[PDB]
């Protein structure tokens, strides 16, 4: 009755860090960084990293590896009454399989379709464009008057997602079977990769998270050469001081490094938890964080070297060409540029490939967590059909993402992203580290860390831990729940009713803490303060 | 307004070859396929070909595949169709077409008045 | 290459009467929710005048008589009650796949 401990030290590493990097930092970073500074916006995400990031990054990896329980019973040797957090983060990986492997069937999609000697997505005499398409680099013979589209968005809008064939959230009409045959091999990937346990999916990673960076390597070589790519690096590290001011700026950082590094999830506890007793979790914590941050801004190098390509090739500011948000800027952007380049149908390929292999690691991670936890809560009827319970979460993650793969499904895709993982997320990151700091002692927590590597954390770490990390992850779901977002994927603006159902999203994720606290507080005998007191104290069998 | 005109009648000769012209005004020509239909007399309509000007994409039906070619001329807004081994079958009224857009179902809007081949 | 087979070759359809063409494809000629199928109209010896676009849209410049409708594999071009001036021949084209063809055709008169 042994934990699999992972096979060597580089299979936890490689899968921490295929884990922490995902497709957040490819168009989520440096659009927030240009958003909000630039080289400016690198001051607040570091002093954030180093402050909040990297103490719960460290923290819970410590903890796992320590308590080596799980998401679920973990919380038997910390705090009882906070066993919910585990079913909350259940529900936010339903949520998050709902749409993030979507987005990874369009990726697959694209990939599929570009491996023609002519992309798809470079021309409008296609059957899909409107009478809208103009051709994104043509001379300026055509002008693009006020509501004028390109060829590749038309391939995104109504040839890989048909949005145009739904009008909105009202109608999520029908379902594309190409993209449901995407999604059915995405999920028998993942299936086969951490259905045996993590003794395959420490040697599946091995490829599936060093790859993305070499094709990052090569696209960054690529857009280097590009002419015109001084442009885009130009403004994507220009300072901005004075945007630093407003309290957006820091709120964008602290959110952006916390989401990154992904920490509250339940998986670097799963994670781990596989690793030796004895084995050195600071500095695998350290370098990992590093390596995910140093990956964001390469990324981001990358991203811009074509954005400001681009922007040279229209003769226009790259703030004109950078307003698509979301997935749009590697869809649409990207997918225009790559059209363009002198040995296209090969860097589509690897592009999209970097794409499926850098968010495929990030789904195993978020599976592979969830089953550890459940694996742990209940050993007596799992963990003896490991090969089981693996193809029920994953036929339940795809039923889920059914609907993200609707004619409207997109929409579906950004309602999920921004209400689940939401302060629904960062509420549980917050109950875990009061629980493991305040409820959980402090210097009980410091000792078994010194027991664990051989000295106990720094005055900085024991600081953090207890005042700083729980204080700006405050600060963040303060931040969140102040402002209500104003949805709005291709010209639909959500309605009113979407917000109400994304704010219910978001509270059945977090339904689960305060009535797991309420049964625990019922079920335990005694007066109510021998009551809280029981449920408070770890059971220590 | 969106108009074709097209070269006037020509002459059929046993294996000659003919150069029928379409030129196109009124809209950005460059960016809407460019069909040609045989009209027999006292028959129906039969689609040639096609040609994308802009990209020079053309396709053809499987009985054009070699009998016709199509060109473009973004200088002129001419679209040309090259006739060759002039059979007495292929004498007829070729009329030079131009489809709508992709999401119009592609309707061939605007007709040329049409070019007899006798 | 999608046949399409026009099964009314001939309606002699009176004034007054509406005249109901039929087309059928091999294949669906549906796509991204655009029935490809047109519709059009060419008196003697005139050039073929575009009638209705992707099966259910009214043409440019064209009478609200002119109606047409079906989905996929069936449709149909329902002339609302005719009259002396559109005795033409009418077309069914199909704009879906790598050769887009003509029907059979289909003569009206009264
Ligand atoms: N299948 C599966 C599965 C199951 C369970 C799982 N747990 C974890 C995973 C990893 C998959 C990616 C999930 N991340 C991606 C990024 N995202 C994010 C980034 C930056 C941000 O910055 C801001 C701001 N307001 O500035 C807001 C905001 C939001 C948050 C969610 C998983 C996968
Ligand atoms: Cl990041
Ligand atoms: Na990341
Ligand atoms: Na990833």
């Amino acid at each position: 009755g042994e934990r699999e401990t992972w096979g060597k030290k580089v299979d936890f590493l490689l899968s921490v860090i295929g884990y922490a990097v995902d497709l957040g930092n490819v168009w989520r970073f440096p659009y927030i960084c240009y958003q909000n500074g630039g080289g400016a916006f690198l001051l607040p995400y570091t002093i954030m990293a180093i402050f909040g990031g990297i103490p719960l990054f460290y923290m819970e990896l410590a903890l796992g590896q320590y308590h080596r329980n799980g998401c679920i019973s973990i919380w038997r040797k910390i705090c009882p009454i906070f066993k919910g957090i585990g079913y909350a983060i259940c529900i936010i990986a339903f949520y998050i399989a709902s749409y993030y492997n979507t987005i990874m069937a369009w990726a697959l999609y694209y990939l599929i379709s570009s491996f023609t000697d002519q992309l798809p997505w470079t021309s409008c005499k296609n059957s899909w464009n409107t009478g809208n398409c103009t051709n994104y680099f043509s001379e300026d013979n055509i002008t693009w008057t006020l509501h004028s589209t390109s060829p590749a968005e038309e391939f995104y809008t109504r040839h890989v997602l048909q949005i145009h064939r739904s009008k909105g959230l009202q109608d999520l009409g029908g379902i594309s079977w190409q993209l449901a045959l995407c999604i059915m091999l995405i999920f028998t990937v993942i299936y086969f990769s951490i259905w045996k346990g993590v003794k395959t999916s420490g040697k599946v990673v091995w490829v599936t998270a060093t790859f993305p960076y070499i094709i990052l390597s090569v696209l960054l070589v690529r857009g280097a050469t590009l002419p015109g790519a001084w442009r885009g690096v130009l403004f994507y590290l220009k300072p901005n001081w004075q945007k630093l001011l407003e309290t957006g700026v820091w709120i964008d950082a602290a959110a952006q490094i916390f989401f990154s590094l992904g920490p509250g999830f339940g998986v670097l506890l799963a994670f781990a938890s596989y690793n030796k007793f004895n084995n050195n979790c600071y500095q695998d914590a350290l370098v990992t964080s590093v390596v995910n941050c140093m990956t964001s801004f390469v990324s981001g190098f990358v991203i811009f070297t074509v954005l400001g390509y681009m922007a040279e090739m229209r003769n226009e500011d790259v703030s004109e060409v950078a307003k698509d948000a979301g997935p749009s800027l590697l869809f649409i952007t990207y997918a225009e540029a790559i059209a363009n380049m002198p040995a296209s149908t090969f860097f589509a390929i690897i592009f999209f490939l970097m794409l499926i292999t850098l968010g495929l690691d990030s789904t195993f991670a978020g599976l592979e967590g969830v089953i550890t936890a459940v694996l742990d809560e209940f050993p007596h009827v799992w963990a003896k059909r490991r090969e089981r319970f693996v193809l029920a979460v994953v036929i339940t993650c795809f039923f889920g993402s059914l609907v993200t793969l609707t004619f409207g499904g997109a929409y579906v895709v950004k309602l999920l992203e921004e209400y689940a993982t939401g302060p629904a997320v960062l509420t549980v990151a917050l109950i875990e580290a009061v629980a493991v700091s305040w409820f959980y002692g402090i210097t009980q927590f410091c000792r078994d860390v010194k027991e664990m590597l051989g000295f106990s954390p720094g005055w900085f770490w024991r600081i953090c831990w207890v005042a700083i990390s729980p204080l700006f992850l405050l600060f963040i779901i303060c931040s969140f729940l102040m402002s209500p977002p104003q949805l709005r994927l291709f010209q639909y603006n959500y309605p009113y009713w979407s917000i109400i159902l994304g704010y219910c999203i978001g509270t059945s994720s977090f339904i689960c803490i305060p009535t797991y606290i309420a049964y625990r507080l019922i079920i335990t005998p005694g007066t109510f303060k021998e009551r809280i007191i029981k449920s408070i104290t770890p059971e220590t069998p | 307004q969106v108009q074709l005109q097209q070269s006037g009648p020509e002459l059929v000769k046993l294996g000659a070859s003919v150069r029928i012209s379409c030129k196109a005004s009124g809209y950005r020509f460059s960016y809407s396929w460019m069909n040609w239909v045989k009209q027999r007399p006292g028959k129906g309509l039969e689609w040639i070909g096609r040609i994308y000007p802009g990209d020079g994409d053309t396709k053809y039906s499987g009985k054009f595949k070699g009998k016709a070619t199509l060109t473009a001329d973004k200088s002129s807004s001419t679209v040309y169709m090259q006739l060759s081994s002039l059979t007495s079958e292929d004498s007829a009224v070729y009329f030079c077409a131009r489809s709508a857009y992709g999401s119009e179902g592609f309707a061939m809007d605007y007709w040329g008045q049409g070019t007899s081949v006798t | 290459d999608i046949v399409l087979t026009q099964s009314p070759a001939s309606l002699a359809v009176s004034l007054g009467q509406r005249a109901t063409i039929s087309c059928r494809a091999s294949e669906s000629v549906d796509n991204y929710g655009i029935s490809f199928l047109n519709w059009f109209q060419q008196k003697p010896g005139q050039p073929p005048k575009l009638l209705i676009y992707a099966a259910s849209n009214q043409g440019s410049g064209v009478p609200a008589r002119f109606s047409g409708s079906g989905s996929g594999t069936y449709f149909s071009l329902n002339i609302h009650p005719m009259e002396e001036d559109d005795t033409a021949v009418y077309f069914c084209q199909q704009t879906k796949g790598v050769s887009w063809t003509f029907g059979g055709g289909t003569k009206v008169e009264i």
